[PDB]
Order: structure tokens, then sequence, then C-alpha cells
RNA sequence: AUUGACCCUU
RNA sequence: AGGGGAUCGAAGAUGAUCAGAUACCGUCGUAGUCUUAACCAUAAACUAUGCCGACUAGGGAUCGGGUGGUGUUUUUUUAAUGACCCACUCGGCACCUUACGAGAAAUCAAAGUCUUUGGGUUCUGGGGGGAGUAUGGUCGCAAGGCUGAAACUUAAAGGAAUU
RNA sequence: GCGGUAAUUCCAGCUCCAAUAGCGUAUAUUAAAGUUGUUGCAGUUAAAAAGCUCGUAGUUGAACUUUGGGCCCGGUUGGCCG
């Protein structure tokens, strides 16, 4: 289109962009707060961990680095913050 | 783009990259060169006397058909050996 | 003449020279 | 009919046979199928029409 | 991009627009610090300390957290390497081709490879050198560069 | 002037790709440039189908095929009419008859 | 006996279109070079060249002319055109029509002070048709056209007064230079200036004011 | 343009564009002139008066004329909700 | 501008729907369309029936707008669009070219299908290529019934709809032409003089 | 790499008007772009422009009109004195009577016009028409 | 399956 | 220079064909073809298209990564994973369409944004031959590689298209 | 390019044309030459992108630091005014 207005585009199409491509950039990743059945452990994690992220009361390996987001294990709860 | 560099600092390279590819140019290497003076028959000069020796019935190139005679000449300068043409009609007389 | 065969040429000519100077040198 | 040629007779027998049709209408509706989609569309227009709204699977 | 290659990536980090953030963050600045020096002390490059306090604690930027950057946190408290970690690691790496390449005469990949890692290794060093991070006549050689390493 | 934009090969981010040679003439040719049909035929040339078959010892056998490979030079598909000269506007025709 | 067969034809004939200003700022294709003269009589042809060009048969070479004609009233408009045909009156003839029918508005200048009547080009202008560009420059009062004898004659035929010009390419292409010089000239009513940044009520078309008094 | 003492010379000032606002050429064959009627509380147009829009050939032929129209028939008020500013 | 009567009447929408305008095209797109709305699965594409409406609405309010009722020509050389095109010269001026489009029918001033409209309304862009191309050299505006995958080069009033489908071809044609009569007021049927046209057959095509 | 960032802008929004696009993005918006969006805006060569601020450089979404023919870049920036202002403008302006060179002087960026005025010359950036 | 050549200018 | 040495096979042998045929065709066959060590440094080494950066049309397909879809096969027809199917996204090898443009054209999404001529930078060319020759230098065991003229000669050579 | 038996080109006669106390020729050089290209060339196929990558000198190199608001005064204009 020859006329549109690129300070105020659309969400859906800002979401669709790559995360650099946008007005300004921003990323597309998150926190979660993740508690592990028994031991409450609220731990703030992210959403790409590259690491096997355990918290210290037992062996509680909540993610597993992945090639994009940290998958996590499975008796977990996540909450986005 | 375009090759050549656009620095404000680069008039030196400018310079020495044209100063190497005018040896292209046919005129500027010889009158660089002084070709004229050391190996032109005439050694540069728009005239020369010389001395006629014998008889050249040059032939002419194609589609053409002419075969009397062209001056060989020693230069008195140079003692060089040149072809020479006598340019009339019937001026073959003059130049024995 | 080909171009490659004239290279051919060329390079006997070149060596042919190479070894008559060398024998007068 | 023979393409090419045309006549006064010829355009009268056309528009007599495409005005004469065979009386029987077996077309009855059953009533108006629309999606999830379509059926938000008339919701966005804001218009009040009878119509049944099945998703069509991928 | 790549200096070293024909590769075109555009793959990097997108900094969040806010520096007084993140709104979630309860811990303190000084609890930050100190996990910094925690984590230096056990003997881990900045890098690998981000990485870690970003991935199991909640911590945005430790720039952000606290006023300054875990390499300054480290030189003003005295625990800056030797010589910095992304020279550190390509030296490192250099040893390794190196080794393998005494071994594998016949790898000229790895011969071609070899000369690309130690030229990113001079440039880096001279860089280092200008900004005098790494003290002058400071030099990579390959006889003395295992030993450097560790 | 260049008459095909793919060279009348295909190699576009290799550099080499190793040679066959043509089944008619043993020429060296790149594999992707060669002119490599695929022939499946019945044994039986088709014309002894029903001979064979009555003089078989099981009933309704099932006849297996030959597979081949041919591999073809340009000079030798286009002398045994593998290929022919299109028109300039189709040779871009890529589409198989 | 003219007997145009064109709405825009029939319209001039009867003459509710006075000026070809008209049809330049609609836009108005024109198709008939009666309506050119009509709306220009004073414009004199006359033509640049013509060359033989033989196309082989197997019976020795069949050679046609191609003439280079150009139309060009006092002041402000041009046409040109190039005819080939088995004669050369025919082919002056033909072209002599062509180069009626595409017949341009010239925007012309002033080099500064805006004095008198505009002498020169408005802006440097450019076209281009084969390897030959032809550039054509403003120049001040008294200049002349300094102008190959070729496009000099365009010129002069626009109405142009005071020219420089410079051509690239091979320019003994007399065709193509011409023609980039045309293009040259036509690009300058093209070219938009602060004097042209304002912006008009667009009126409505002559064919479509007259509509009813048409063929129609 | 004009010259000292006004006196309005430069025959033929020209229209534009309502899309891109560039002139229409003499021989710019691709252009149009759309007129579009307006109607006046009764269902029906009024003869002799419409709205004119001038539309490059440029335009038509980069395929944007259906887009500018309607860009510009909103924006003079004749189209309520065909397009949107906020692509 | 409007009167604000000329929005999507129920009935009308009705119409549309049932004819299947808004099925457009499948997963291919020109982005020169922003009429898609809510992509359906399958692929298939639902065309904003509002914006095909007063697209339409506009379309009509050129035509209206043109004087001459015999200089408007509409073309067809679709199979569906010949009897809607050649109902909708017979309803209004417009005359019709259906079948066939002579080349240099808008150029080529000797030619006996010599035309020279001030708008074509064209039934598909791909199959009247032709038809817009010599509006291309004549200064002919475009109205054209585009679908979401249609070629809107050179057009300059689309009309978004289902082109694939035959009764939403003949039902756009027959908008079109009721809309064009009802602007130029000799169509007085607002609201309830004679009323009764769902009487009879729109279904034949062949 | 990035070479010239004004140059970069510029060829944009050159791009831009060319392809008929009412507005263009600019990335990533030096202070001699805003000085050289100024010139032209205040020429009425563009219109308005607006700075995004994302916190790395800056981006610029500048609406244009139909007025700008052509708005370039001298690089290298010339050593330009009032005896060259006319060298300049004569060399690649279209007439005497309409479009400035832009160069930056002692006393900030200004067209040719302006340096004239205040009597004063510098370096040439570029050129608009 | 073999098939080489055909003076100069015009 | 060692090893290896099946096949094919510059040279060579030999049978045809032929006016001739130390060519094509046929059968052999040394070097070579493979490898180790050391040299060589050339190819139509090509995309005949230097590298880095920005922008400018539409479209589908494909390869690698990622993201979102209780969308399809079995554990489990009752979370996972996998493989597919959709929608994007980043990066590749490419391709189809068109001409905003460019070009001498063939054609080119770059060969565009270059008489409205300037984003940075490296290399190369200046009519055809003589000639990649001579000479000097340097590298190589050599073959030769890199650098590299001139005298003299010549009005065309050449590119892309048309009948 | 002209001339091989009908030469508008040779050798002449007549006529004509250009410059003209000057005119012609040779060589050199300048414009033409955007055929040296800083302005301002070209490099897919016409001559020309090094086979490819590294790399020193050289050339070039992202953005950012004081920006914006209030009162008067030498000096110019179709000057409010003949």
């Amino acid at each position: 289109v020859l006329v549109q207005d690129l300070l105020h585009p659309t969400a859906a199409s800002e979401a669709r962009k790559h995360k650099l491509k946008t007005l300004v950039q921003g990323p597309r990743s998150y926190f979660l707060d993740v508690k592990c059945p028994g031991c409450l452990n609220i731990t703030t994690v992210f959403s790409h961990a590259q690491t096997a992220v355990t918290c210290e009361s037992c062996s509680t390996i909540l993610c597993t680095p992945t090639g994009g987001k940290a998958k996590l294990s499975e008796g977990t709860s996540f909450r986005r913050k | 783009g375009k090759g050549k560099p656009r620095g404000l600092n680069s008039a030196r390279k400018l310079r020495v990259h044209r100063r190497n590819n005018r040896w292209a140019e046919n005129n500027y290497k010889k009158r660089l060169l002084g070709t004229a003076f050391k190996s032109s028959p005439f050694g540069g000069s728009s005239h020369a006397k010389g001395i006629v020796l014998e008889k050249l019935g040059i032939e002419s190139k194609q589609p053409n058909s002419a075969i009397r005679k062209c001056v060989r000449v020693q230069l008195i300068k140079n003692g060089k050996k040149v072809t020479a043409f006598v340019p009339n009609d019937g001026c073959l007389n003059f130049v024995d | 003449m080909r171009a490659k065969w004239r290279k051919k040429r060329t390079r006997r000519l070149k060596r042919k020279r190479r070894k008559v100077r060398a024998r007068s040198k | 009919p023979v393409r090419g040629i045309s006549f006064k007779l010829q355009e009268e027998e056309r528009e007599r046979k495409d005005q004469y049709v065979p009386e029987v209408s077996a077309l009855d509706l059953s009533r108006l199928n629309v999606d999830n989609q379509t059926s938000d569309l008339v919701k966005s227009l804001g218009l009040k029409l009878p119509l049944s709204v099945i998703n069509v699977s991928a | 991009g790549r200096m070293h290659s024909a590769g075109k990536g555009i793959s990097s980090s997108a900094i969040p627009y806010s520096r007084n953030a993140p709104a979630w963050f309860k811990l303190s600045s000084e609890s930050v610090i100190e996990q910094i020096v925690k984590y230096a002390r056990k003997g881990l490059t900045p890098s690998q300390i981000g990485v870690l306090l970003r991935d199991a604690h909640g911590v945005t930027q430790a720039r952000v957290i606290t006023g300054n950057k875990i390499m300054r946190i480290l030189k003003s408290n005295g625990l800056a390497p030797e010589i910095p970690e992304d020279l550190y690691y390509l030296i490192k790496k250099a040893v390794s081709v190196r080794k393998h390449l005494e071994r594998n005469r016949k790898d000229k990949d790895a011969k071609f490879r070899l000369i690309l890692i130690e030229s990113r290794i001079h440039r880096l060093a001279r860089y280092y050198r200008t900004v005098a991070v790494l003290p002058p006549n400071w030099k990579y050689e390959s006889a003395t560069a295992s030993a450097l390493v560790n | 002037p260049k008459k095909r934009a793919s060279n009348g090969r295909n190699k576009k981010g290799r550099g080499h790709v190793k040679p066959v040679r043509c089944v008619n003439c043993s020429k060296s040719i790149p594999k992707d440039k060669a002119i490599k049909r695929m022939a499946i035929r019945n044994i039986v040339e088709a014309a002894a189908v029903r001979d064979l078959s009555e003089a078989s010892v099981y009933p309704e056998y099932a006849l297996p095929k030959t597979y081949n490979k041919l591999h073809y030079c340009v000079s030798c598909a286009i002398h045994a009419r593998i290929v022919r000269v299109r028109s300039r506007e189709d040779r871009k025709n890529r589409a198989p008859p | 006996g003219w007997v145009p067969v064109t709405k825009l034809g029939r319209l001039v004939k009867a003459g509710k279109i006075t000026t070809i200003e008209e049809i330049f700022l609609h836009s108005l294709p024109v198709k008939e070079f009666q309506i050119i003269d009509t709306l220009l009589p004073g414009l004199q042809d006359e033509v640049m060249n013509i060359k033989p060009v033989q196309k082989q048969t197997r019976a020795g070479q069949r050679t046609r002319f191609k003439a280079v004609v150009v139309v060009g009233d006092s002041n402000g408009h041009v046409g040109l055109g190039i005819k080939t045909a088995k004669e050369v009156a025919g082919a002056i003839r033909a072209g002599i029509i062509i180069a009626k029918l595409s017949v341009i508005p010239i925007r012309r200048g002033y080099w500064g002070t805006n004095l008198g009547q505009p002498h020169s080009l408005a802006t440097k202008t450019t076209g281009k048709c084969g390897s030959v560009t032809v550039r054509l420059i403003p120049a001040p009062r008294g200049s002349g056209i300094v102008a190959s004898p070729a496009v000099k004659k365009l010129l002069q035929l626009a109405g142009v007064e005071d020219v420089y010009t410079q051509s690239n390419g091979k320019t003994r292409t007399l065709e193509n230079t011409l023609k980039a010089a045309f293009v040259a000239i036509g690009n300058t009513y093209g070219f938009l200036t602060p004097n042209l940044w304002a912006e008009q009520p667009l009126p409505v078309s002559p064919l479509d004011i007259y509509s009813d008094e048409a063929s129609a | 343009m004009e010259n000292d003492k006004g006196q309005l010379v430069e025959l033929y000032v020209p229209r534009k564009c309502s899309a891109t606002n560039r002139i229409i050429k003499a021989d710019d064959h691709a252009s149009v002139q759309i007129n579009v009627a307006k109607v006046d509380e009764e269902g029906r147009a009024i003869p002799g008066e419409y709205v004119t829009y001038a539309l490059s050939g440029y335009v038509r032929s980069r395929g944007e004329s259906d887009d500018s129209l309607n860009r510009l028939a909103q924006n003079d008020g004749l189209l309520k909700n065909v397009w949107s500013y906020s692509r | 501008s409007l009167p604000a009567t000329f929005d999507l009447t129920p009935e009308d929408a009705q119409l549309l729907l049932a004819a299947n305008t808004h099925l457009g095209a499948r997963n291919v797109q020109v982005h020169q369309e922003p009429y898609v709305f809510n992509a359906r699965p399958d692929g298939v594409h639902v065309i904003n029936v509002g914006k095909t409406w007063e697209k339409l609405v506009l379309a009509a309010r050129i035509i209206a707008a043109i004087p001459n009722p015999e200089d408007v020509v509409a073309i067809s050389s679709r199979t569906f669009g010949q009897r809607a095109v050649l109902k909708f010269a017979a309803h209004t001026g417009a005359t019709p070219i259906a079948g066939r489009f002579t080349p240099g029918s808008f150029t080529n001033y000797i030619t006996r299908s010599f035309k020279e409209p001030r708008l074509v309304i064209v039934t598909d862009p791909r199959s009247d290529a032709q038809a817009i191309k010599e509006a291309s050299y004549v200064n002919i505006p475009v109205i054209a019934l585009t679908d979401l995958d249609s070629p809107s080069e050179f057009v300059d009033v689309a009309i978004p709809c289902n082109n694939r489908g035959k009764h939403s071809i003949g039902l756009i044609w027959y908008l079109l032409a009721r809309e064009v009569l009802r602007l130029r007021g000799a169509l007085v049927d607002r609201t309830q003089p004679w009323s009764i046209m769902p009487d009879l057959y729109f279904y034949r095509d062949p | 790499t990035r070479s010239s960032v004004l140059a970069d802008a510029l060829n944009a929004i050159n791009n831009a008007e060319k392809t008929g696009k009412r507005q263009v993005l600019i990335r990533p918006s030096s202070k001699v772009i805003i000085k050289f969006l100024q010139v032209m805006q205040k020429h009425g060569y563009i219109g308005e422009f607006e700075y995004i601020d994302d916190h790395r450089s800056g981006k610029i979404v500048v609406q244009l009109n139909g007025r700008l023919n052509k708005c370039g870049v001298i690089s290298p920036r010339f050593n330009v004195k009032i005896g060259d202002i006319e060298k300049w403008t004569a060399n690649l302006l279209p007439a005497r009577q309409f479009g400035y060179v832009i160069l930056t002087t002692s006393a900030g960026i200004m067209d040719h016009e302006e340096a004239r005025r205040k009597h004063v010359s510098g370096k040439i950036l570029g050129f608009v028409y």
C-alpha cells in the first residue's frame, strides 16, 4: 500500500513480525515462576533457559534446554510473570 | 560504489591510479617514452632530407592496381632507409 | 588456427629460443 | 444450431427457448449454512439472519 | 557480518526498552551483587555469570538491576581475569585446533581455520592493547598459548 | 550470448558434480547435465504375454519387470530423439510431456 | 472534407475544443492529424533526413525509405515522426502525419530574473533512446541554441531561444538522437516545480462536458 | 509561473494525481479521471454535480489504483468502512 | 456522504450469503486485497461482504455519474458472465461485449467494433486482460469484479466478489444494475412500489 | 559496513518517493539526518516526520508528499567556500530559481541560500529539489 | 558406411 | 622417489576406412589413472556477474532453526516425544510473473535505486594484431608461473539482434 | 572509395565553390575525448571482477553530550506615503 501508518501498526502485525524488525524491538521471551510438587519453591525461570535449572530442595531439574524455549518437567506448574 | 575511492583523503590513490592508467593511451606513452627521438625514422621531425638509392615499384593494396616505383631513401641525419612515395602523375622522372 | 594450438606453437618457439640462447651463452 | 449463422428466426427461438422451461422444480430448500468465521463476519456486520454454524475442519 | 565467513545471519538479544525494570523483581541490588561475587569466586566468566543469573534466578539484566555490568563488578571487586574472556576463549580454540593439526598434518581445512582463528586473536589483541586492558608488547604466541590458558 | 539461464545443466550452489557416462557413447557428462530417463519395461515385450502366460507352470504369475536409468549426453539424446531442439520461447518449458 | 471518426475529432470539428491546451490538459489521445492542424494551423513541418533500409529476400533486397520529420509551431509545440515506406513521397507524408499526431507541449522558462518572455527551458531535462542520451540545460539570454544541427532545428521549432545541449552515446544515429531530444523536451512539463506545487480544482474533460453533442 | 509583471505564462498548468501528487503528462495515456456522483437525500444522484479524482498511470500500473481510490473516497467521506490507515 | 439508507440490507446480505460471494479465493492471496477477514480453515477466505457492498455502491455511483448511458461498456469473456452482462446492457445502456473482445476495439478506430467508452466494467480481469490493457491506452476508467487472487493491475474500482462462483457473478451484476437504476432514479423501487421480484428464475446459465 | 547514515536515509526517501509511497521509515536517525529533514521540511519538500525513540539509535517516520523530485548526499563532504557555492549549485541543481544545496557551516546546517545570506561556508552535505 | 575442393575485382 | 598397478588408457602397436588417414571406428598397450612424501600453482578455476551495507514488486515451492495451533498415526483410540498438516518468522540454494526501473540488445529483483550522475573500498580495461612475445627480474628440478614492452603493421576486429 | 572502353573522383578544357594577400601540405599539441572520466567512463556477452580466502600499509568507518522559550537596536524592500 502507498499510504499506511507505520507509527501505529496493528498488534497482530507486530506480533507476526520478527522481534528485531518491530518499531521498538523487544524480547519475545518471558519469565515464569515454576513451582514443583512438594517444595513450594516459587522460582523465576527464563523461558529459554539453556540449563538444567534445579531448586536447592531436592532432585528437581525444572527445565531441560532445547533449541528455543526450555522444556519443563512432567510434574511442574508454571505461571507467566 | 563505482570502483574509485571517494575518500576526502584518497587523492594520492586517485592521482597514482590516473598516472598508472594513462600509460594505456597511445599518444601519452609515446610522448613520455620519447619513441619519436629514439625509434621514429624522422627522429620526431616534420621533414627530413635524404638521398635516393633505387627503384621500388610498390604494388597497391586491394581492390587496386598501380605498380611503377617509390624511392628508397637514406636519411642524412640518421642513415636510415625509408620508402617514400612520389606524389603525382609522371613525377617519377624527377626523382631518378 | 585454434587458440590452444597457437599457444602450444608459441610455447615450442619459446623453448627453442631458450635452447638456442643458452647454447650461444 | 450452427455457429457463425444467426438470423431473426434463430434469435426468436433463443428467446422463446430461454423463456420456456420444464415445470419440475426439485430443489426445495431445507431451511443458511455458514461456518464459524462467516457467522462472526455477519455478527460484525450486525445483521439479523438465520444461519446454521458448522465448522469445516482442516 | 561474519568477518571470517560468508554468513549473513541476524540473531541476537532484543534488549528490552525499559531500563528501570522489571516490576516483578523483589530481590535487591546488593543481593545480585553478592551473587555476582560468589559466582566469580566460583570461577565463572561474566558471560556464564549473566547466563545463570538470568536463567536460574530472576535477573532480567544485571546492568539494569545494579548500576553497572558484570565485568565492571569483577574489576571493581578484584575478580577481573588476567586476560578478557573472549580473547581467552579464542586462544583456547586456537590451542585446540593446533593440537588437532599436529596429529592431523593432512587437515588443510584445520590449517585454514587455524589461520582464521589466529587472525581473530591478533585483531582482538590489537584492540585490547590499544584500549590498554592488555599491557603493551603483549603478543599471542602459539608456543606459550597453551600454558597461558592454564 | 547466454542461451539458457541454467547454462544447459542444473547446478546452482555446487561448483562440481560427479560425472556419469552416456549409455550410448560413454561420454563423460556431469550428472546434473545428463538426460537421464527411467526405463521400466515388461520382460516379455507385451507381445509374448499370452504365450508366456499359457506356457507358464504357475497360474496368474506376476510377470516381473526390468528397471534401469539411462543417462544420456546431449549429443546422444538429440540424435536418439530423446530430446529435440525447441523454439526459443518454449525452451523454458520445464514440464515433461 | 474531414468526416472524423472519433469523439475527440468530432468535438474538434464541431468547435467545442478551441486550443490544443485542453487536449494536453486532459491527456486525450489524439489519432487524427486534422485535429492537430486545426488547433495549431501555424506549425511548420520539415524533414531531418531520409535513409534507405533494406530487407533481404530470396530475390535481392527490398529497399524502403525511412523519413524523420519534425513538426513544430512557433512557440511551445513540436512533434516527431518517423515512417518507412516504399516511396520517399509516401514516407515524407506519413511521417508528417505521425509527427503531427505526436505533438507535445514545451515548458519554456527563464534562466533567471523572469524579465521578458520565457526564452529557455524551465529545468535541465534529459531523454534517452538507444545509447543516445540528450541533456538540455537552461542557458542565459542571447546564448542561442548550443546544439548539433539535428536537435538545434527541433529546439528552434519548439520555440526555445537559449539552451545548452550535452549528448552522449553514438549520436550519429539521427533517429535515436532526435527521439532522445524529443523525450528531453517532453519531460519538461513532467518535472514538478515549486511554482507548480499549487493544487488545482480538477476541471471536467471536454469529452465529458460535451458528451451530449458528440456522435453519441 | 509568471513574468515580472504578473501576466500568467507557461501555458497549460497541468493536473496532478490525487494519490501521489505527481504531474499527469500530456501523453500519459494510462491515467484516468474518475467521476463519482453525489446523492441528495432521496436515493437519486445530482446530475451535473460530481466529485472528481485524477489518478496517475503509474499508480494504475503499480496496481494501487483501488487502494488509493478507497483511501481518497473515505477521506472525502463518500466511503465509510473500507480503507484502514493502520494496515 | 450517503443518506444512510445505502448500508447493507438484511435481505441483500442473505442474497450474497446464499450466492456464496463471500467464499473467496484459496490460501493464494494478492497483497493488494485487504477485503479478507477471518480466513476460514481449509484455506478458503471469507470476503468481507460489507466492503463488497459499499464498493458495489461506489461503482454504481461512478456509473451514474457518467452522463451518456451508452458510452459505458460491460465486458465478459467468461462463460458465466456473458448473459449477466447482456442483461445488464438490456437493463441500462452499458453496451455489452460478450464472448470475444477483438483486440483494438478501443484503439484501432477503423475497427467495426470500435468503441470509445468512458468506463469499462470487467467481469474478470484475468480473463479480460485485453480489455484492461486497451483501456490503459485510451484513459478509460476500469471497474472490475475481482476475487482475492485477481490481478489488481490497471483496475480502479474493484468489487471483491467470488468470480469462481456463477451465482456470485450473476448476483453482483444484478446488484450493480439495480443500484445504478436506483441512483439514476428511473428505478423508483424504494420500498413498496411493484414489489415481488424474487418471483422468477435467476438461475439459467446455459 | 554502514558508512553514511544520512546517505542511507536520503536513499530510502528517494526510493519511497519514486515508488509513490506517502511515508518512509528511516534507521538509524542521526542528528545530521534530523537537521537535513528540518531543512527539507521548512522548504516544504517532505511534510511531517516523527522520531521514534528506541534506546539504541532512534528511527524516523517521514510523511512525504509529491513535491520531492530528488534528495541526495554528496560524499565525501567536500570543503566548499563562497566561490565554490556557485560551482556546486550550478552543477547539481535543475534550475537557478529553486532547489537547495545543503551544507554544514560553522553556523549550523543550512541551504546555500541561507549560507549566502549569513556569509558562511563549510562542508557540503547534500541537495534537495 | 564414404561426401574433399571450387581464382581477383565488381 | 617409494608403494600400488584391477579398469581405462596421451605415446606406441595393430586392423579397417580413405585419394591419402601416423584421425575419427576396432583390439591391445607403456606413462598416467590410486596412494605416501615433496613439488607445481594453472582451468570456459564461470554465475564469464569483487566484497561490505541500505532500500525498491507480486507469488509459490524448497532446505536449516525457532514460535503458535487439546489440527492427523500408536503407546495412551484416555499428557508427552516423533512424523506430518496449517500460520508466521530468521537464514540459505533457487525459481515463476511483471516492468517501477536498467540495458545495445540478449536479458537483469539485480545487470535497479547511475546526465535528477557521489554509501565505503580492492582489483582490472582503453581499437585489432605483433603478444602474453622480447628483455630484465623473481619463483620452479623441469614443464613452466608471476611481472612484462616496443619496433612494426592494420580500418576495422568485436558485441547483440533483424530478413 | 574512384579508374578494367559511356570515369560528376585520374590527366585536361569550360563552368562553379571556399578562404582570400593569402591559401595548401608535414609534424607536434589543444577542443572535440564522458577515447583518462575528481566532476565524469567501462568491467555478464563488445577490452576488462584476481581462482579463493587471510592480512599490514593506505582508504573508509553506527548513534549519543546546550536543545528550546521572553525585550530592543545600525542596516534592505511592491515602502503606511505621489
